[PDB]
């Protein structure tokens, strides 16, 4: 089949800011090429179509170029909404391809997450297992790093996490992370608590409780 | 086997199959090719084949030869995609195009396991009690060990949209989810405002309104 090559993979761009991703064909396909644009949960949206014609409606900002093999997508005062998943597409040749997609995040300045920490709940515990959660709210960027600690025991392989989709308003990020001990393991301890290191905090914050109650 | 309605989710077990249904607008044409497309977490959009509702016409992408099977019920103007012997290289979310929107069609899941349906346990993430700010105050509902996705989570049924933290959901060692939920709001609130997390488990017809306040 026809491969169709998109880069970059991921990008960071500010608001006002212009977009350019590329989109190469392994074979020439003429203009037979369109441009989606996917928002977080959403389904993907036409932009461009026969490689340079805007769909009714899509703002100037977008613009669709190229002929043959080379085909770009530029986006022009990136709003904070334009946040999403960016494909190409070629038609020309069966099977019809996609290209492999451009995460578009917006870059902001930096803000450090608010934390918060909270016990397992008397109705978990009573089914056995513990779960203790931390939670990061809206920061940026996302990179952060979450170590929760038991006795000032620093812990491993016992937590997962999850972040949230950038915030289409003020372009912010959240994350949860949860520590599971069985309920035996739980009270073999004191100290819980969840140290987070973040680049808007000079120093890492940490939230913690006593098992109690 | 399974019948999946556009937009919804279903689970299916391997070797079995599924068929998902996606109707016309209904809008006169000559032809009315709609596409099937194929999405995957990690993975590149893969087209596998269009249908013409109108003369029943196909053309497959020879890789999902094999798999799909493109039909469409002309008296009720409804395409339909069989998908046969299933892998978990068929869990993924599928997309049917119409020509007259520029949005796709919904998109509708499926999830290929042989691990039976679990409904989940719904627990508090209370407000920091007896060592409560004056600020902003942060809780939620922890929803945990169930199967299949998806679950879904709003707050006052709907009447509670700011500062709403809804995460992706977590696949555990035990091949269960576990999804959580917050909000944050003000600290003051708490001795008046009343917050409950509305759950939801489809698959399994569960159904959990969950108030949630400081513990005492
Ligand atoms: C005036 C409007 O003219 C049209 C938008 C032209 O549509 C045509 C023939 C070209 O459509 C392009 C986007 C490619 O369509 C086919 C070959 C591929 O279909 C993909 C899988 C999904 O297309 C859907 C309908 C577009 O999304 C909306």
């Amino acid at each position: 089949e026809l491969v169709m090559t998109q880069t970059p993979k991921f990008m960071s761009t500010s608001v006002g800011d212009r977009v350019s991703i590329t989109c190469k064909a392994s074979q020439n396909v003429g203009t037979a090429v369109a441009w989606y644009q996917q928002k977080p949960g959403q389904s993907p949206k036409l932009l461009i179509y026969s490689a340079s014609n805007r769909y009714t409606g899509v703002p100037d900002r977008f613009t669709g170029s190229g002929s043959g093999t080379d085909f770009t997508l530029t986006i022009s005062n990136m709003q904070s909404e334009d946040l999403a998943d960016y494909f190409c597409q070629q038609y020309s040749s069966y099977p019809l391809t996609f290209g492999g997609g451009t995460k578009v995040e917006i870059k902001r300045t930096v803000a450090a997450p608010s934390v918060f920490i909270f016990p397992p709940s008397d109705e978990q515990l009573k089914s056995g297992t513990a779960s203790v959660v931390c939670l990061l709210n809206n920061f940026y960027p996302r990179e952060a790093k979450v170590q929760w600690k038991v006795d000032n025991a620093l812990q491993s392989g016992n937590s997962q996490e999850s972040v949230t989709e950038q915030d289409s308003k003020d372009s912010t990020y959240s994350l949860s992370s949860t520590l599971t001990l069985s309920k035996a393991d739980y009270e073999k301890h004191k100290v819980y608590a969840c140290e987070v290191t973040h680049q808007g905090l000079s120093s890492p914050v940490t939230k913690s409780f006593n098992r109690n109650e | 086997q399974v019948q999946l309605l556009e937009s919804g989710a279903e689970l299916v077990k391997p070797g079995a199959s599924v068929k998902l249904s996606c109707k016309a607008s209904g809008y006169t044409f000559t032809s009315y090719w709609m596409h099937w497309v194929k999405q995957r977490p990690g993975r590149g959009l893969e087209w596998i084949g269009r249908i013409d509702p109108n003369s029943g016409g196909t053309k497959y992408n020879e890789k999902f030869k094999s798999k799909a099977t493109l039909t469409v019920d002309k008296p009720s103007s409804t395409a339909y995609m069989q998908l046969s012997s299933l892998t978990s290289e068929d869990s993924a979310v599928y997309y049917c195009t119409r020509r007259d929107s520029d949005y796709w069609g919904a998109g509708t899941t499926v999830t290929v396991s042989s691990a039976s349906t679990k409904g989940p346990s719904v627990f508090p993430l209370a407000p920091s009690s007896k060592s409560t700010s004056g600020g902003t105050a942060a809780l939620g509902c922890l929803v945990k060990d169930y199967f299949p996705e998806p679950v879904t989570v709003s707050w006052n049924s709907g009447a509670l949209t700011s500062g709403v933290h809804t995460f992706p959901a977590v696949l555990q060692s035990s091949g269960l989810y576990s999804l959580s939920s917050v909000v944050t709001v003000p600290s003051s609130s708490l001795g008046t405002q009343t917050y409950i997390c509305n759950v939801n488990h489809k698959p399994s017809n569960t159904k959990v309104d969950k108030k949630i306040v400081p513990k005492s």
